[PDB]
């Protein structure tokens, strides 16, 4: 009744989405076959969000899997909740990207893209009332970010009037192993910049950094990565699917977070993350997980909040839990750190709580944060762009495609005016009719 | 030969496998040193120099 | 059965990467 | 009186649900121990035939056997709490 | 052969109805299924009866997402209410006064006024419509924002009152609250007959500090508000030495015609290991509700006027206690009245005392007051909420997603400007002469 | 209040009941998903252990994780 | 209600602090494991104030613990209640400072210390009424003082009005082991000068002669030593977790030993001391707890109040007893040392009682004085600093990573403005 459309794009967004499916498979009680073995009335009720009804009480995911190497659909068809995709939405093309922005946007990526939106059209007529379209892909990449960018302009095309959520894996500083990567990133955020609702930003460094110094794991496996990525897909749609006593959805979410149309780069962070060792010293109720949220280390991108000014602050609580703690802590929140919130804008901070908890656990919270300390993140891929344009080093790869010098430089104008904006916005101050207001 | 005092694996240090044996999907963190038994029994911990 | 080889085989990786005594040593 | 005849009703109606619930496991272990068996006939045929390999297929005997004992005892202890709960 | 017709909009809205409807059901001892346990007539002002004994409440639940009224539908009382009462739409709307004003709202309303038709043509004799809502909501800011629009059209000058859910100054749900009240309170102005406020900041502190819940909840809220509303109500139901209709309180605490803002207490509010310890009487009670601390608005008495005042006690009083414990409220010099309001009162009587709940938190007790009084220090509270719009206007913040839906921008400058002459006709209705 | 007694206790042994057989079947599942997980764990031996036509192709024949679970 | 966060600094603070959380979870009646295994309903009144809540009705400490040494986290974490510390409480650096001030101060104290503020705000924040840090030290490292007392003067500007003890153990001339200790000492009793509000002086040969003299033990261990630190680090805050006739908690004993904010240095004694030997034929009341609290063997500084002047005393009793005696020989002892206490303070007595006796004893008493016979231990550390300064010995450890020369000459400086302001004090007319 309000429908999500998957989309995965690439090897990441194929394994991303193959763990978040295999999470909420058991959120809703979905056995590896398809049908239903639960012990709850609610399962049921809002089901249709994710899943399609088949015959003889089954079910399968309302998912698109893209890629340009069937490897990596063979390992996604081998796993162990393989069998529930249907085999009519795996859509492979026979000859890589090879980590090429070009071969993704213009070469490789222009005849795969008519077969994929068949699909992706068919997914969308087939629901009742739309609620939008989820995207998992990485910008280092050249299946997920160079047809990636193109999906999203031809569907935001189409469908104006929907929602665009996009979970991006942005490139890290220091755990870069490609080097064609920030070519790759500076070409797709002139594309998330100006076509997408939303975005949330998440960096493997950060991962990384939560896996050892938080989980404290001596193997943190991509299986551990995106388990943490999966928590958070779930938990910002969890309104949609379980009743509550104060309900939010994607669109009530970006209407309070996002303030202008160029402003649309989130950051995430999961709440009870404990160790096994570490969890019988601490009781995890309301203020632990306001606290576990709004601590810089448990940010999932590698940009420190210290740096900037907080616009707007998001959090989905889960669980039964009374809200006059829920309003107080953030409230508190507010009132002790008075220099990290922007003063043209007055309480910051939205609340929403759900009534069922995630598996495994009694409470639980979600924390999107839209900072200004995000425009780092663009400045550090701009210096590490400009030091090899300048010297053209890899530059035949891109132009040998039917590229121009242009498009580069463009890009580049593009993401300092970007930068520019959100330095604008920071160092703004809040008691002044500046010059439009010559009304008067 | 005595083990009651050669020092053992850290629990803070080296925060890393390859130093304990076994399948272990989490650290150690849990206080529980090898020497411990022996310590223990050979140093006993009784009240002070104050009361009865 | 290429199926369930694969999965076995899936298994067998994971106890020998989730050795960390014989993984890095 | 209604007030008492309302409590009792409500407990009736928990009472049965519990019950039913029962009763769809109990059929699901049924039907586990009624599928169990094809791997006792396939492990003898193969013994039979050949007659590291014989330690594993003695091992999968004694799983079996065990595991069929064990189904039959908690098929039991299923039919008994039914009867307990329509009394 | 007395009725009002409940209007309950937006998940606050149905939030309040359930608990109020609850509480409803058990004074007239109406069980869930509709039926009574075997010649009265009380119950005709809120239930209607059907030929084979069963008993329908005068309610209807509006909202825009089905998540909030699936519940209603599921659960206990899902044979009580009419199966057509519930109305939902879908997509909601998403904290927007644009899409609950002129996009999403626009479809429903004509159900919504077919049903309203059809249960006000039961109706022998009509006394008004009362409206639960929110003001930072979105559905309850834009939705109810044409409902009285097209309720003022369709029905001549029928009573509405209103039960807003007041923004709290500091603690908030929402970033766009200031542009949903704003909007709100400009187009509601002159299409609301009466308008009592309550908000969550202040009955969290009361909950806090004198039902000894250290965690309460939005049941605990609700609760003390349908609380309110049957003791505004148990005049209409039951007997009593001075008994009152709802023109009485929009004609005697609406003195001009841009201010009709009461204010709504209610005492006593105590658990039931306090009432054990304290004897609750007349004058006890009518001195709660005019101590500042407990407010149900977080806002000071104080710093302001009291312009009217209108108090309904329920339960075992007796007019010689009630009239010397307003005349030694009226001597106090902390307590403040306007010069051009030398009679300030008005008092109902009611015979029946309150009714306890299962599962409740309040105690079970002799006799009750509710208050509600139209204070000039609800000024300061239009003054902050006048800082928060502009400060966030200045720079056209989150203007986008109200112009792209359908609305102009000059309406944003039109409903500010209209709230700052508000300003000033609470200031030239404060100086005295 | 021999009456009240007599409801109370009926009511008391009806809730001692259902959670009883709330706890068995518990245990029932519990005990169902480690015997389907030892039964295919020791298949998956067997066949590497012949791994490293007579008998290879009759073990093709072995039931699923489902139906070793019970469902069908 | 009123909760004091505990902080340990080097190794000499974490042997202490181990020892003084076993003391007072011995007194509260927590396990090893963590839960509580009690007899009496008044130990669970005000517990909140040195523990904190955990699920399953469990109390971990309210402590820090910073080193620069991980062996010595590894050893008390290895100690018999060391599984009661929440893992996060520690704080470990890689090289230690090696007896070095400049180490602790400049080079590896300034890395490290934005991890333990974090974890210092973690706590401070979590409380619902503060009331104070205390801070268990030595002056002769390199890592409990240097690193220290920038911990005090961050946590000083940080939190304005609160209060902050520290149990200082100063170094001392027959027991000094450290070459390079002076340094360390000058270098840090300028900063606990400017920014702490108690600072409580102990001396290990003090204790020493304590434990051979008194207790009359054979092999007198540094557990043996901690014991009594942590007695009287219980016996301080006693009043403060236990009901009484007459309170007093760290805020009113500082109002009262504090006549001016220079002179916060104190000594400290506790009385019930007695001998296996020695124990059955002595009766413990009041006035054998008021002579030995006031016994000059019995402080556990390396001083002699007979030189200088009490210019304030405090006394914290524990146990069932009569208020007349308690007021009676207090006024009895000021009656007969006329010349011993100063003459423009009248009343120079503060008396808190506490009904709940310690662990194992019926009846206690803990005693802090103010006195300028203390000023001794400051000239003994400055002749020290200035016979090495003179001829620069041990200088380029110091000077090679940032340390110039003048902080050395305004640290004699400093020690020489505080010791001519106590000796004005001692020699001032009425
Ligand atoms: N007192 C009280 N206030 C409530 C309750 N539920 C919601 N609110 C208030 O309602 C405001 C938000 O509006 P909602 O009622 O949640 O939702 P809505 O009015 O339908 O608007 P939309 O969500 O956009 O459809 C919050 O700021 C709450 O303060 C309740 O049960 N009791
Ligand atoms: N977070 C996360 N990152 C991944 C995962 N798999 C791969 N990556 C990262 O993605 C980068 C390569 O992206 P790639 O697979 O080439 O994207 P593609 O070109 O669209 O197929 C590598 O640097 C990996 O670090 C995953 O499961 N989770
Ligand atoms: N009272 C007492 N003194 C101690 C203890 N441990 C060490 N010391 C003294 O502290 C001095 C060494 O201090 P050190 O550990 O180097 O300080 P750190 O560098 O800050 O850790 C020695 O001379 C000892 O006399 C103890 O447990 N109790
Ligand atoms: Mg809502």
């Amino acid at each position: 009744m309000r429908e999500i459309v998957h989309l995965q794009a690439g090897q990441c967004g194929n394994q991303i989405g193959a763990k978040f499916w295999e999470v909420i498979s058991d959120e809703h009680g979905i056995d590896p076959t398809g049908t239903y073995h639960g012990d709850s009335d609610l399962q049921l009720e809002r089901i249709n969000v994710y899943y399609n009804e088949a015959t003889g009480g089954k079910y399968v995911p309302r998912a698109v899997l893209v890629d340009l190497e069937p490897g990596t659909m063979d390992s996604v068809r081998s796993g162990p909740f393989g069998q529930i995709f249907r085999p009519d939405n795996f859509v492979f093309g026979q000859s890589g990207a090879g980590n090429n922005w070009a071969k993704g946007h213009y070469t490789e990526g222009a005849e795969l893209v008519d077969s994929v939106l068949d699909v992706v059209r068919k997914e969308a007529e087939s629901c009742d009332c739309l609620q939008g379209f989820q995207l998992t892909h990485s910008l280092g990449g050249g299946t997920g970010s160079g047809m990636g960018t193109l999906l999203i302009s031809k569907i935001r095309e189409e469908y104006p009037d929907r929602i665009m959520n996009t979970f991006s894996v942005v490139p890290s500083p220091k755990v870069s192993d490609t080097v064609v990567e920030p070519y790759n990133a500076t070409l797709s955020v002139h594309q998330l910049v100006e076509n997408t609702d939303e975005t949330y930003c998440i960096d493997n460094e950060a991962l990384y950094d939560i896996c050892f110094r938080t989980l404290k794991l001596t193997t943190p496996t991509y299986g551990d990565l995106n388990h943490l990525v999966s928590a958070t897909m779930s938990g910002v749609t969890t309104c949609l699917r379980f009743p509550g006593q104060l309900n939010a959805d994607l669109r009530k979410l970006a209407v309070n977070m996002v303030p202008f149309p160029r402003l649309h780069f989130f950051m995430p962070g999961f709440a009870p993350l404990t160790s096994r060792g570490s969890q019988q010293y601490r009781a995890l109720t309301v203020p632990e997980l306001t606290q576990q949220m709004f601590d810089a280390k448990n940010m999932m991108a590698a940009c420190d909040p210290r740096h900037g000014r907080y616009l707007t602050v998001a959090a989905v609580f889960r669980g039964r839990m009374s809200m006059k703690e829920v309003d107080e802590q953030m409230l508190n929140v507010q009132n002790k750190n008075s220099s990290y919130f922007v003063e043209w804008i007055p309480n910051n901070v939205k609340t929403a709580v759900c009534d069922i908890p995630p598996r495994g656990l009694k409470m639980s919270a979600t924390f999107i944060g839209n900072s200004t300390a995000i425009q780092e993140l663009f400045k550090r891929i701009s210096e590490q762009f400009t030091a090899m344009f300048r010297r053209k080093a890899f530059l035949h790869w891109y132009t040998g495609e039917g590229m121009d010098e242009m498009e580069f430089t463009e890009a580049e104008s593009n993401m300092n005016d970007l930068v520019s904006e959100y330095q604008q916005y920071q160092d703004a101050t809040a008691e002044e009719e500046g010059e439009f207001e010559e009304e008067a | 030969y005595s083990i009651v005092h050669r020092k053992c694996r850290s629990q803070f240090t080296d925060l890393n496998g390859s130093k304990r044996f076994g399948i272990n999907t989490w650290h150690d963190e849990s206080g529980i040193y090898a020497n411990s038994d022996v310590k223990q029994k050979l140093y006993p911990l009784t009240s002070g120099p104050i009361v009865p | 059965a290429n199926l369930a080889k694969r999965r076995h085989a899936e298994l067998c990786r994971q106890k020998r990467v989730f050795n960390a005594r014989n993984r890095i040593i | 009186t209604h007030s008492w005849k309302s409590e009792l009703q409500r407990e009736m109606e928990a009472l049965a649900a519990e019950t039913n619930l029962l009763l769809a496991q109990k059929q699901r272990l049924e039907r586990a121990l009624d599928a169990t068996e094809v791997p006792f006939s396939i492990t003898t045929d193969n013994l039979q035939c050949r007659e590291h390999v014989e330690t594993e297929l003695l091992k999968e005997a004694e799983l079996i056997r065990n595991i069929q004992e064990l189904l039959k005892r908690t098929i039991m202890q299923a039919v008994s709490q039914i009867r307990l709960n329509r009394e | 052969m007395r009725e009002c017709i409940s209007i309950h909009v937006g998940q606050a809205g149905v939030q309040i109805g359930n608990a109020c409807w609850e509480l409803y059901c058990l004074e007239h001892g109406i069980q869930p299924d509709g039926q009574m346990p075997s010649g009265d007539d009380s119950f005709n002002t809120f239930f209607s009866e059907t030929g084979a004994g069963k008993h329908v409440p005068r309610a209807v639940f509006v909202d825009l997402e089905p998540t909030v009224i699936d519940e209603v539908r599921t659960g206990t009382y899902r044979q009580l209410f009419h199966p057509e009462q519930l109305i939902t739409g879908k997509e909601d709307a998403a904290n927007n006064y644009a899409r609950g004003h002129y996009t999403i709202g626009k479809e429903i309303i004509d159900l919504v006024l077919d049903r309203i038709r059809k249960l006000a043509d039961q109706c022998t004799g009509l006394q008004g419509f009362l409206v639960f809502h929110s003001f930072g909501g979105g559905t309850g800011s834009g939705f109810t924002s044409l409902l009285m629009e097209r309720l003022s059209v369709d029905y001549g000058k029928k009573s509405k009152l209103e039960f807003s859910i007041y923004p709290a100054p500091q603690v908030s749900t929402a970033v766009v609250e200031p542009y949903n009240s704003i909007l709100t309170t400009h187009t509601t102005l002159e299409h609301s007959d009466c308008a009592f406020m309550v908000d969550n900041e202040a009955i969290y502190d009361i909950c806090r500090r004198n039902l000894d819940i250290e965690r309460p909840t939005y049941t605990n809220l609700n609760r003390l508000i349908g609380q309110i509303v049957s003791s505004i109500t148990a005049s209409l139901r039951f007997d009593g030495a001075l008994n009152v209709d709802l023109t009485e309180f929009q004609t005697n605490l609406v003195p001009y015609p841009r201010i009709h803002f009461p204010l709504a207490t209610y005492a006593p509010v105590i658990s039931a290991e306090k009432a054990y310890h304290e004897q609750l009487s007349v004058a006890e009670i009518t001195n709660a509700c005019f101590e500042p601390a407990n407010q149900m608005v977080k806002c000071d008495p104080r710093h302001g006027k009291y312009m009217a005042c209108c108090l309904l006690y329920r339960g075992d009083v007796v007019p010689k206690d009630v009239n010397a414990a307003i005349a030694t409220i009226k001597t106090k010099r902390t307590i403040q009245f306007v010069d051009w309001c030398p009679t300030g009162f008005k008092v109902g009587i009611n015979y029946q005392p309150p009714t306890v709940v299962p599962g409740g938190d309040l105690a079970k007790v002799q006799r009750a007051v509710c208050m509600l009084s139209n204070t000039t220090a609800i000024a300061e509270a239009w003054a902050r909420l006048d800082h928060k719009f502009d400060l966030m206007y200045a720079k056209r913040a989150f203007v986008h997603w109200y112009v792209g839906e359908g609305m102009e921008e000059g309406e944003f400058s039109e409903a500010r400007e209209d709230m700052a002459a508000l300003e000033k006709d609470y200031e030239e209705v404060g100086v005295d002469s | 209040e021999t009456r009240a007694k007599f409801t109370q206790d009926n009511l008391c042994r009806a809730q001692r009941e259902r959670l009883a057989s709330a706890n068995l079947r518990v245990l029932v599942d519990c005990i169902l998903r480690d015997t389907s997980e030892d039964l295919r764990l020791q298949c998956d031996a067997v066949n590497l252990a012949f791994g490293r036509q007579k008998c290879m192709a009759h073990r093709t024949r072995y039931p699923t994780i489902l139906q070793l679970a019970g469902y069908q």
